[PDB]
RNA sequence: AGCGUGUAACCCCAUUCGU
């Protein structure tokens, strides 16, 4: 009969209650707990681990790579910007946009 | 290649010849509405919809009254509208239920956002 | 409450058991007004035919 | 206390009092204009850029609405909002519900894999002792 | 100038003072 036993344990279900931050240090903010650590915690142990990922693929990096998108894009400041492409408009296009306008 | 793209015009003999109607931001609109019936009355429910897309064969038109239902099953003529769209901004019934959900969807996401 | 007396259980049990049958198995109506619809959608894809071979 | 006029004073900090939290923000991981350029090619983040300036000549009046089709356009949206919440909320339910189904399975093979074993041990031994007559052939074939 | 995403001095041109 050992569920007889965990049933008459559980028979009151009042758990505890968490604390608050002092009234005195209210401005500062809330008090956070394990729970409310964990997220930041997980958040911080996530970014690392990508950065280092990263880090690495740059040490096996080949300056000679080649490949077929390179002849059109060139990097600004290292990153690389995909530009929007032109339209391209002839002057008889152009001439008809504006009488639509008016 | 010209005898495939006639035959892509019409539905076929099967359905005796039904025609792919020109889509239009009228008739785009009233497809859009359709799909999303299921919202519109948070008391009817109603099964998955056959096809994600649009169906390339369809037709527009109105029930024809009967002589038998004047009182049963008629729709005064003040009250009809032209189109589908139409007839959702008419009736009070839907208007009233959606502003309420989409006011607390946003009163929500400002929570949220907050 | 409810398991104080058990005629009401069994009671409740029953109410239960049809609601769960509702998804199985659809249950027969008559014609008490003018036929206008399904209520519903009519999905032409699902073939629930049973097989003879 | 009673005999006297002692009354009791309850500490203010002491009192449990509900938390009202509100769920927390962060921002968003920044790559070192550096690293992105020592970054393989494969590798490399690739983004759009903005280009929102259009020269005057060039540019065109935005269309001016009805208040009519405002009206229709204004209640798609709305309708197309709740809408798709429906869907996600239901899609929540849905995993949810199939997530103790799989679990609730992973039990019973549990359970399985226990009579597996014991079933198939009395077998094994009847196996094992025709072992033993190879051994004393093994040499001969 | 160059390292450093957790809700610039120094230098340089000129002004004044003074063993």
């Amino acid at each position: 009969m050992a569920a007889a036993f965990r049933k008459a344990a559980k028979s009151r279900q009042r758990e505890h209650r968490e604390r608050s931050q002092p009234g005195f240090r209210k401005h500062l903010g809330l008090l956070e707990k394990k729970k409310d650590y964990k997220l930041r915690a997980d958040d911080y142990r996530k970014k690392q681990e990508y950065l280092k990922a990263l880090r690495k693929k740059a040490l096996e990096k080949n300056p000679d790579e080649f490949y077929y998108k390179m002849t059109r894009v060139k990097l600004q400041d290292g990153v690389h910007i995909i530009k929007e492409t032109k339209e391209e408009v002839t002057p008889e296009q152009l001439k008809l946009m504006r009488t639509q306008d008016v | 290649k010209k005898r495939r793209k006639e035959r892509q015009k019409t539905a076929g003999d099967g359905w005796f010849g039904m025609k792919a109607p020109e889509m239009t931001n009228e008739l785009k609109n009233d497809l859009k509405a359709l799909k999303m019936r299921a919202s519109m009355d948070p008391k009817r429910f109603y099964k998955k919809n056959d096809r994600d897309g649009f169906p390339k064969y369809f037709q527009i038109g109105t029930i024809v009254d009967n002589p038998a239902d004047f009182y049963h099953s008629r729709i005064p003529k003040k009250q009809r509208k032209r189109t589908i769209v139409e007839e959702l901004l008419a009736d009070s019934e839907f208007r009233r239920y959606n502003r309420r959900k989409y006011s607390e969807i946003m009163a929500e996401k400002a929570a949220n956002a907050a | 409450k409810i398991d104080r007396n058990p005629r009401v259980k069994h009671r409740e049990k029953f109410r239960r058991a049809k609601i769960r049958r509702r998804g199985q198995v659809r249950e027969v109506r008559k014609e008490e007004q003018r036929y206008s619809g399904e209520l519903s959608g009519i999905r032409a894809g699902v073939k629930k035919s049973i097989k003879l071979k | 206390r009673l005999a006297h006029g002692v009354r009791l004073k309850a500490n203010k900090d002491s009192l449990y009092k509900p938390i009202l939290r509100q769920k927390k923000h962060f921002n968003s991981l920044h790559i070192p204009k550096a690293l992105q350029k020592a970054l393989p090619f494969k590798n490399k983040p690739k983004t759009q850029a903005k280009a929102g300036k259009v020269p005057k000549d060039r540019r065109r009046p935005a269309v001016i609405r009805e208040p009519h089709e405002r009206k229709i356009l204004a209640l798609l949206d709305a309708l197309s909002t709740v809408h798709s919440q429906k869907m996600k909320k239901a899609k929540e339910q849905r995993h949810l519900h199939n997530k103790e189904h799989f679990r609730a399975k992973q039990k019973e093979e549990e359970e399985k894999l226990k009579r597996q074993k014991d079933l198939r041990k009395k077998l094994f031994r009847i196996q094992g002792q025709k072992e033993r007559r190879n051994q004393k052939s093994s040499l001969k074939g």
